[PDB]
RNA sequence: CUGGGGGGAGUAUGGUCGCAAGGCUGAAACUUAAAGGAA
């Protein structure tokens, strides 16, 4: 009855995907041979978060906790709030959501509140302007992703309100076969409980780094003050490479900690940027999945997108094998006709996906 | 069901704080609605 | 042990010890103007001086002899200075209502504590070297964390001028001797005043702590130089 | 006999830059002349009771039940914690 | 041969990777800094990245359809 | 030195685009100086 996987690697992705398909599906040694075995609870949450917007989904986890049953339901929305854990931020329970968001009955007014940064994981500012920008021209075209108050680590006390109201019958077909010109280069750099120098620091070395390329560069600044602040120092630097004929994008982010120069930090950041333009092709190494994900969820047709030699990796192809493993499609790689350069365009037959959760 | 009117507000400590602390910004700015002397 | 470093209001600084006579040497032209403050580092081999010539300046101990190396010149008249307890931060209190944290290692520019409104006077660096003290004549010590450089408190003490501040050895409570003949003991938790000691009788120049064990001793402009003990 | 302002006057001379002292002192005479929040018998050979309190805590007890029925009431999956 | 690499489904996606020349984590993995620094201290690596109705609908699914064969 | 919407006097506005309120300043990450304001 039940699709096997193993491990507790991509643990989001088998969960949307699966809540996509409509497939009912077993994950099984969650870290079994571990000293405190099982799920954690920042994934437990997350399952809490996906019976919160579906809606006749059971989730049957077992007595050692290493193993889970999805069986998935209909996504319904709704308006919600979550309390997510210390373990994660909001990023790591907003990234999923934004596949779930456009196929719902109700649209998506959700409030996540907690933690808004870490080092690994997806921010405001990371999941706005790099994560909304490819769903905006997959096919939405009202989502907002707002900050009513942030809050750095470790105690945090932020609040997040996602809002994607384009309820879309399925993502259109993406046919990107250019590499796309970046016309300007902008950024956002912020600070909470600290001092507002730190903002200035950092936009200066990012912009020192950023200086000897002929482009366009701006980074704007915002320091929180007051309740909106949060109960924690923190700061933190998001550049984005903007290609604003077609739309397109590239982020990088980072965050500082207890002994960070901010002028490192930004210097840091500008050139995570650079190396993610060099390793990118009309995407970028994150934003990539939910892009291929739209893809594969589009209509009956051939989408077809372009991607470099250096955003193959473990991870690129797990993502292809996990889809393969849900829903039986391939994705075919075919070589440009043009060498000063390895890039293929990947060309996905979309399964014919619509919601049918939307009332008519 | 539906009913007519709503009930009696119960009386508690948060509304008897609120009502205090209201209370106290009028008596420290002396905004007294009081009657003036003709 | 048995050794004292000293700098003078001329450019001038000095050595002396305690079994031999004065001067094991001076130093004319230690600084273009004024000396302000200096410290040694823990282990005592490295000490940094900063004087109203607008400069900071290091020297080493070379075999009981005193080796500039290097010099930091800023903007405005240094006026304090101090390292951390544990070799890790180089604490600066400049004219220009501010204080620098730099890394001693790289002379790196870790922070800036701004906001203080007037000349800030004595520093004081945490023994865990999370937490500094920041006293000024603008009637009030800040207490700061340095992790990221943020303000705790900005409790106000003192009515005429903190002069000094210094930790205790183990804990995080402190004391702050004032312009207006008083001493005061404070927590750094709660931020309460501990105690109100209010035995001179006019301004309190200077405080020492003990090194271990904790008892305090206060020298005043009245001449006078008292002893402060546990119960 | 004397005013409760005349004894509020006297409380506050004898309670009179430390801040936890002015916290237990303010919170003390508040609770201490707020005398309509207890309840008080008369011992026939006294607070016997805090209504305000019993009534916020009854309250709000019902207000989460009611809210937890509301989140309750159109669902139909729920995770199954056997750990 | 990168396509039937990633779907012959018995060897490990790093030997993939290997005989051709871990999503909880979001940002992608990135050098040290010092090699990063060292890397992008030079700028021109990338330079030339930077610098009626009804029959319309018809000829875009009639596009999308010559598309679909000419991709096929 | 050719180019033109449609009367006069008003009224309303759950539409769209704007401009605009708070609230002693200093003063926030700091319940913090001097000085000023107000009464």
């Amino acid at each position: 009855k039940y699709t096997t996987f193993q491990g507790s690697q991509n643990f989001r992705l088998r969960i949307v995907l699966a809540t996509l398909s409509g497939k009912p599906i077993k994950i099984e040694k969650i870290r079994s041979g571990d000293l405190n075995p099982g799920l954690k609870d920042y994934e437990v949450s997350f399952l809490r978060l996906i019976e919160s917007v579906t809606n006749g989904s059971v989730i049957e986890i077992s007595y050692t906790g290493t193993t889970v049953i999805y069986r998935p339901g209909i996504i319904v929305g709704g308006a919600s709030t979550h309390i997510c854990p210390s373990s994660k931020p909001v990023g790591y329970f907003v990234e999923p959501m934004l596949y779930l968001a456009p196929f719902s009955k109700k649209k998506f007014s959700i409030l996540f509140k907690g933690i808004t940064a870490s080092h690994n994981d997806a921010g405001i500012e990371a999941i706005k302007w790099g994560l909304m920008p490819v769903m905006e021209k997959f096919g939405v075209r009202e989502c907002a992703l707002h900050t009513l108050k942030r809050g750095s680590p470790p105690l945090g006390g932020g609040e997040v309100h996602l809002v994607v109201d384009s309820l879309i019958a399925q993502p259109i077909t993406m046919h990107e076969i250019d590499r796309p010109i970046i016309s300007s280069i902008t950024g956002v750099a912020y600070s909470t409980r600290v001092s507002p120098s730190l903002v200035n620091r950092m936009i200066d070395g990012a912009k020192k780094v950023l200086k000897n390329l002929q482009c366009e560069v701006n980074i704007t600044a915002d320091v929180w003050r007051g309740e909106n602040s949060g109960k924690s120092p923190g700061w933190g630097i998001t550049l984005v490479a903007q290609s604003k004929q077609k739309g397109w994008s590239y982020f990088a982010e980072d965050i500082g900690d207890a002994g960070s120069i901010p002028e490192e930090l930004g210097e840091k950041v500008a050139c995570q940027l650079l190396e993610e333009i060099s390793k990118s092709a009309a995407v970028g190494r994150n934003q990539l999945p939910l892009a291929i994900v739209y893809m594969v969820i589009g209509k009956e047709d051939i989408g077809r997108l372009r991607i470099n030699k250096e955003q193959i990796d473990e991870r690129f192809i797990i993502l292809l094998r996990d889809i393969k493993k849900i829903f039986n499609t391939e994705v075919f790689l075919k070589p440009v006709d043009e060498a000063d350069n390895e890039d293929m365009i990947a060309t996905i037959k979309g399964i014919g996906f619509t919601n049918t959760s939307k009332k008519i | 069901f539906d009913r007519t009117a709503k009930p009696v507000p119960v009386i508690t400590s948060e509304v008897t704080e609120s009502l205090e602390d209201m209370i106290r910004r009028r008596i420290q700015d002396s905004n007294f609605d009081d009657l003036q002397r003709r | 042990g048995l050794l004292v470093i000293l700098g003078t209001r001329n450019g001038e600084l000095q050595l002396f010890d305690l079994a031999s006579s004065s001067l094991l040497d001076t130093i004319e032209d230690a600084h273009d103007a004024a000396i302000w403050s200096l410290d040694l580092t823990s282990d005592g081999k490295r000490l940094v001086t900063g004087s109203a010539d607008k400069t900071v300046k290091f020297w080493d101990f070379k075999v009981l002899k005193l080796h500039h190396d290097t010099t930091l010149e800023l903007t405005d008249d240094i006026l304090c200075v101090r390292v951390s307890p544990d070799d890790r931060y180089l604490a600066i209190s400049l004219l220009d209502n501010t204080v620098k944290v730099f890394f001693l290692d790289s002379m790196k520019f870790y922070l800036s504590l701004y906001g203080h409104k007037l000349p800030v006077l004595s520093i004081d660096i945490s023994f865990d070297s999370k937490m500094i003290i920041t006293s000024s004549a603008d009637k009030n010590i800040k207490i700061w964390g340095l992790d990221f450089g943020d303000c705790h408190k900005s409790l106000f003490a003192h009515q005429d001028s903190i002069m000094n501040v210094k930790f205790l050895p183990q804990s995080h409570n402190f004391f702050s001797c004032s312009k207006d003949a008083v001493v005061k003991y404070w927590d750094g938790e709660k931020f309460e005043c501990i105690q109100k000691l209010y035995a001179h009788q006019s301004e309190v120049w200077a405080l020492a702590v003990a090194t271990d064990g904790g008892f305090v001793v206060s020298s005043s402009h009245d001449h006078s130089i008292r002893i402060w003990e546990e119960t | 006999a004397g005013s409760q302002l005349k004894n509020l006057k006297a409380a506050l001379k004898a309670r009179g830059y430390d801040r936890e002292e002015k916290k237990k002192a303010i919170a003390e005479i508040r609770e201490e002349f707020n005398p309509f929040e207890i309840k008080a018998a008369r011992n026939k050979r006294i607070a016997v009771g805090k209504p305000g309190i019993s009534k916020q805590i009854g309250e709000e007890q019902r207000k989460r039940a009611f809210e937890a029925r509301k989140m309750m009431k159109n669902k139909r999956g729920g995770v199954i914690d056997k750990r | 041969n990168i396509g039937k690499l990633i779907y012959m489904d018995n060897i490990s996606p790093e030997e993939c990777i290997r005989r051709w020349r871990d999503l909880e984590k979001f940002v992608p993995y990135f050098d040290t800094f010092e090699k990063l620094a060292k890397k992008w201290k030079s700028v021109d690596a990338i330079k030339e990245r930077f610098l009626t109705w009804y029959e319309l609908q018809k000829a875009k699914i009639s596009k999308q359809l010559e598309i679909n064969n000419i991709e096929y």
